């Protein structure tokens, strides 16, 4: 089976930079599915954030384009989510999520633990 | 209005490496018939048949060729039906649970009389799972029609396993060329090649 | 500012075992497209990831419990659970897959 | 709510004698089920009994005593189910069609590595017409439970004549106790006696 597991996550300062990894086992993400990130501000909602399919296609969340990006490491198995100018609205919960495809449209069948960061 | 999604046979995934799977789908617009899979992978040319048969029911089959590699490794098939509230859809993929490789067993019936000339053949496939199995006769090396013979729909033994009979009635003529016939069994399970196999003779 | 949003109903809610809960999203657009609605239900239990129980608005995904259902089109869908269970104590999210950004709805609790 | 009217099996019929039909019938009102045979003659002590299984779905099932006799002269038994505006109504007859008698074969699997004190028996029971028949198993003198053996349903030849397989599996305890194993068919065209029978043994 699929077996997600973030990490990068921590104390970070407003303006830095973190990277966030998934290491998926199981399953090579070139080989098909899309790959998410969806944070969780504690208390609160969730939202979706990025997606690289297994052809390599991104796609990002308007509410943080331009600052964020998403990027794979065929070799390694392993897709990032590198962070620049960090908020106050960036400190949530970050999980990875292999996304199913139902005619075009998807949703997200696995989970990772999730990573926390928090910015200060 | 019902539907069905068939899986591949054994057959067609292992020997014949070229798998297919058919939507089914048992009026006055055309029913629309389109696939799709949970990897995004594109869906192949699929082709799509309309049958009007027969008792004032229409019938429109679509077969879509699918890779042996994809279905190994669990990619799901979806089939969905759209007429011009709510669609209906199918979803086909590789069995779970554990595999276990069948046991293959030949017997030839005595000689009954007045049917001198014919015999009837047995294949016992007994303790595999899951429960896909294909089965085909072979006569001089070459496999015999699919029409020549009856198998029975997998069952459950007292173990995990599943159990099927195959039935092959032979003819005189056939036997006297060449008194040998195998019974093949295809199923993932089986190593190497997904087959197991055991002969039989008329004597 | 243009993307789907989606409320439900209700926020939190207080629950016993064997009790059926009905939750409720509304959506801002029509999420319906092609005879499908693309609306997906998650549950997420305290301190672990969310997990995927309906997607299409009404097909379960393998392996989870019978009890739960979905049904709903357009802007209007409703999670079902038949008996309530002690494992269902979790906030459970609804989910439009119709337009990017694909969103989520706020939430909602089921206390036991 | 669908209801469904079986068949008295051939064991029950020529073996016990003592064959039923039951009614199957798959909710403010109790629903009624009463019977009725073409004839006009009563019907016997119909034993109802009502089960409350399983997943929001109520069963209530009737057992109708027959006697052997009338079901050989094509008596039809009507079942018929009302509920606190039409009735849904199943009827039961001899089947019709030509006799055709069984023909009765038994095989034993080969020792199967690691499963040393198991084995396999397979019955073949074929060329019979109509597809109604029983299968028992004998050892010791005394009839096996149902529970260990395991019948396929009836399937058509190339010929006008059905065949079935029924598969034993055997403890080494019994074996060695007595090496002997009847699989006995009961049909109603087998002569005399409705029943063929074919002996096995494990070497
Ligand atoms: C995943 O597939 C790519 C492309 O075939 C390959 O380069 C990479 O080594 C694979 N990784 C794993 C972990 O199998």
């Amino acid at each position: 089976e699929v077996q997600l597991v973030e990490s990068g996550g921590g104390l970070v300062q407003p303006d830095g930079s973190l990277r966030l990894s998934c290491a998926v086992s199981g399953y090579n993400i070139t080989s098909g599915y899309s790959w998410n990130w969806i944070r969780q501000t504690p208390g609160k909602g969730l939202e979706w954030v990025a997606s690289v399919t297994y052809d390599g296609s991104t796609n990002y969340n308007p509410s943080v384009k331009g600052r964020i990006t998403i990027s794979r490491d065929g070799s390694k198995n392993t897709f990032y989510l590198q962070m620049n100018s960090l908020r106050a609205e960036d400190t949530a919960v970050y999980y990875c999520a292999k996304g199913n495809n139902y005619f075009g449209h998807w949703h997200f069948a696995v989970w990772g633990q999730g990573t926390l960061v928090t910015v200060s | 209005v019902s539907a069905y999604l068939s899986r591949p046979s054994p057959f067609d995934l292992f020997i014949r490496k070229s798998p297919t799977i058919t939507c089914l789908v048992v009026s006055k617009g055309t029913v629309n018939l389109t696939w799709s899979r949970a990897s995004g992978k594109p869906v192949n040319h699929s082709t799509r048949k309309e049958e009007k048969q027969r008792n004032g029911t229409l019938t429109v089959t679509s077969t879509l060729p699918v890779g042996t590699r994809d279905w190994i490794e669990g990619e799901t098939y979806q089939c969905r039906v759209t007429h011009p509230p709510r669609a209906l859809m199918r979803s086909t993929t590789k069995t779970s649970g554990p595999r276990a490789a069948p046991e293959v067993y030949a017997f030839a019936t005595p000689e009954w009389p007045g049917s001198r000339d014919k015999r009837t053949l047995a294949c016992l496939i007994q303790n595999f799972m899951p429960e896909d199995i294909s089965v085909q006769w072979l006569h001089n090396e070459v496999q015999l029609p699919d029409a020549r013979h009856s198998t029975t729909q997998p069952r459950k033994t007292k173990g995990s396993g599943f159990f099927v009979f195959s039935r092959l009635e032979v003819t005189r003529a056939e036997w006297e060329q060449k008194d040998e016939f195998i019974c093949r069994a295809v199923h993932e399970a089986a190593s190497p090649s997904q087959t197991v196999q055991r002969a039989v003779s008329v004597n | 500012g243009s993307d789907i949003q989606l409320t439900q109903s209700p926020s939190s809610l207080s629950a016993s075992v064997g009790d059926r809960v009905t939750i409720t999203c509304r959506a801002s657009k029509s999420v319906d497209s092609d005879g499908d609605s693309y609306m997906n239900w998650y549950q997420q239990k305290p301190g672990r990831a969310p997990k995927l129980l309906i997607y299409a608005a009404s097909y379960l995904e393998s392996g989870v419990p019978s009890r739960f259902s979905g049904s709903g089109s357009g802007t209007d869908f409703t999670l079902t659970i038949s008996s309530l269970q002690p494992e269902d104590f979790a906030t459970y999210y609804c989910q439009q897959s119709h337009e990017d950004p694909y969103t989520f709805g706020q939430g909602t609790k089921v206390e036991i």
